[PDB]
């Protein structure tokens, strides 16, 4: 359930770590 | 903001598990690097260490769950969020035609280690497919990703 969201959280974490 | 419900914490814990391959509770440069490359990125060792240092509150060289949780709980400004949502869209949009198809979604999830059936992916595409064109654009992408 909400596998798309779980997956999205990971991808988003990478973007936040890259810090622009 | 950090007024996370247990349901949200559990969801973030599962996302953490995609990185934490050996399940020891910490993310190393090796693990972070593996995930980024399966997504098409090519980071250097220094870049990986620098990324970990950003959230390494205890200085142990790795990212544990509490640190990952704080990273995800952080609220950022609009001009930051928009750009980051766009960067995220680009990851799934493999062929870069401005849309996300079933194949591309399945591809990113498969590389991440998740086992999806052919039906599950098509079910997901239809839930987010508002305008009914079989694919998912940026607006539909933002709605599904940031849901809850
Ligand atoms: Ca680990
Ligand atoms: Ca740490
Ligand atoms: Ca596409
Ligand atoms: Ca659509």
């Amino acid at each position: 359930r909400r596998k798309w969201q779980k997956t999205g959280h990971a991808v988003r974490a990478i973007g936040r770590l890259s810090s622009s | 903001a950090d007024q996370l419900t247990d349901e949200q914490i559990a969801e973030f814990k599962e996302a953490f598990s995609l990185f934490d391959k050996d399940g020891d509770g910490t993310i190393t440069t090796k693990e972070l690097g593996t995930v980024m490359r399966s997504l098409g990125q090519n980071p250097t060792e220094a870049e990986l260490q620098d990324m970990i240092n950003e959230v390494d509150a205890d200085g142990n060289g790795t990212i544990d769950f509490p640190e990952f949780l704080n990273l995800m709980a952080r609220k950022m400004k609009d001009t930051d969020s928009e750009e980051k949502l766009k960067e995220a869209f680009r990851v799934f949009d493999k062929d870069g035609n401005g849309f996300i198809s079933a194949a591309e979604l399945r591809h990113v999830m498969t590389n991440l280690g998740e086992k999806l059936t052919d039906e599950e992916v098509d079910e997901m595409i239809r839930e987010a497919d508002v305008d009914g064109d079989g694919q998912v654009n940026y607006e539909e992408f933002v709605q599904v990703m940031m849901a809850k």
